[PDB]
Formats: structure tokens, C-alpha cells, sequence
């Protein structure tokens, strides 16, 4: 991988601390190489991996992993199985935050306007 | 008309529930509590309106939601299909509460828009069934 990027499984990785929303971290990915994205995370060791990563680069410890939306095509239905058209659900983009404890790593969500910091991949 | 307490609305009979149970349990318990008895269904803002004024004595309480019966029924604990890289959502690690699959009427909206939350957490509902 290229100076400042981590190796791991044939990807790079690494993580900024400057905070920003999501669509500009992914943006910011994009422009550092050829098929960069916030990174997606797959297994519980490339959760570890890029955990440990980030406990090297951020004091506060949270970032942006890959998940915009994860309301994306729901399917929600009502129990009395009467038709599903009008509803009052109104909640806006959310996007995933990794978190990393000394106890363990969690994801959880937050306004995709945020800013937090962030962690970039791609396949070498 | 409508039994006991329950109040009356476009055909139906509702009642606010105050003690909380999880969405599962609070949709056991309206079906077991009310003939072919439900979580509510909101169909149109006017059934809202009526809904969010029978649950107004919730505004006092501490809990931010009361659940209806709106949710979705798959076993993965969220709906995209895809990361942001095309690749398929398996692996997840949400947070005890991150996953949220089931809906709730929201407390800073004196209970008129939908939230999707914690189908576990505990809160008051409201049952609905036809007259
Ligand atoms: C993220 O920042 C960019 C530029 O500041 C802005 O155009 C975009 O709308 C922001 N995203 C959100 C969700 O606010
Ligand atoms: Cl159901």
C-alpha cells in the first residue's frame, strides 16, 4: 500500500482524523485512490483490524464506516395486515458510526450530516 | 359503540395501554385483550390526530414513544441490502438498541409522526380492533 495507507487482506486502509458528514468523507476517499470508499466492514476480524487502526489515529475514537441509510428499503408492514400507504415515518438520512471501546466495538447511527471522523479502503 | 373504556373512531375502538412491553408483547396482549384486537394501524391523518389526542396523558410520562403496529418482519436486523460499495450487509455489529425494526408514535411531535426504534424497549401502546 501507498505511504500512510495500512495493509490488511489485499486492501488499504486508513483513517482521517478531520471531521466531516459522510457524503464528504466518502467524496474525500474517492479522491485519494483508484477505488476508495469509507470503508465497508465485513468480519468481525477486519472490525478489529481497522479498529485498532483508528486507536492509533484519533483521540475519540468513532468514524464513519460505509453504511448510509440503514433504513434503506424497508418493507414495513402493519400487524392487523391492513394496506401500507399513508405514514407519518419521516426520519432523514442516517449513517453508521463506528465506535471503539477498550472493552469492545459497536456501530450505531447518526445524522448523515454529522461530522466524525473517518476511514477509507480500497483493493490494492 | 365500544366496550369498558375503549373509545370509538371511524368504525373501530381504541385504548391507550400505560404499561409498557415491548412491541411483540404489546401486540400479544392487544390480540389477546380485545376480540381480533391489534397494535394500532394509522391509516390517515385524521385517525392520527384522534390517535395522538387518546394517548395526550402519555405527554407527562418520561417515555419518548408509544408503539403502534408498524414494522418490518424480516429477520436481518436492518433493511439495505448493500454497502455503499455494492458488496452485501451480512457481518453487522450494532449497539444494544442500534438495531431498529419497529415503529413508535414520537413524543416531541405530542405523539403524531412514526419513529422506527428498538423493538425490545419497553413502552406504551395502544391497541385498536373493529367494532
Ligand atoms: C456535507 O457537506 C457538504 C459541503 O459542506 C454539503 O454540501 C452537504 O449537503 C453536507 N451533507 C449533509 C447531509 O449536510
Ligand atoms: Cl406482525
Amino acid at each position: 500500500c501507498p505511504l500512510g495507507w495500512s495493509s490488511f487482506d489485499q486492501h488499504c486502509y486508513k483513517v482521517f482524523e478531520p471531521v466531516k458528514n459522510w457524503t464528504e468523507a466518502e467524496e474525500i476517499c474517492m479522491q485519494q485512490h483508484k477505488g476508495s470508499r469509507l470503508a465497508s466492514i465485513h468480519s468481525s476480524e477486519e472490525e478489529a483490524f481497522v479498529s485498532k487502526l483508528a486507536s492509533k489515529a484519533l483521540k475519540f475514537t468513532s468514524m464513519w464506516i460505509g453504511l448510509n441509510n440503514p433504513w434503506k428499503d424497508c418493507k414495513w408492514e402493519w400487524s392487523d395486515n391492513a394496506r401500507f400507504d399513508y405514514k407519518a415515518w419521516k426520519r432523514r438520512p442516517y449513517c453508521t458510526v463506528m465506535v471503539v471501546k477498550p472493552d469492545r466495538i459497536f456501530w450505531f447511527t447518526r445524522g448523515c450530516e454529522k461530522s466524525v471522523s473517518f476511514v477509507c479502503k480500497f483493493l490494492t | 359503540d365500544c366496550p369498558s373504556d375503549w373509545t370509538a373512531y371511524d368504525q373501530h375502538c381504541y385504548l391507550a395501554i400505560g404499561e409498557p412491553q415491548n412491541w411483540y408483547e404489546a401486540e400479544r396482549f392487544c390480540t389477546e385483550q380485545a376480540k381480533d384486537g391489534h397494535l394500532v394501524s394509522i391509516q390517515s391523518r385524521e385517525e392520527g390526530n384522534f390517535v395522538a389526542q387518546l394517548v395526550s396523558g402519555f405527554m407527562h410520562r418520561s417515555e419518548i414513544y408509544v408503539w403502534i403496529g408498524l414494522r418490518d418482519r424480516r429477520e436481518e436486523q436492518q433493511c439495505n441490502p448493500e454497502w455503499n460499495d455494492g458488496s452485501k450487509i451480512i457481518y453487522v455489529n450494532w449497539k444494544e438498541g442500534e438495531s431498529k425494526m419497529c415503529q413508535g408514535l414520537t413524543k416531541w411531535t405530542n405523539f403524531h409522526d412514526w419513529n422506527n426504534i428498538n423493538c425490545e424497549d419497553l413502552y406504551p401502546f395502544v391497541c385498536k380492533f373493529s367494532a
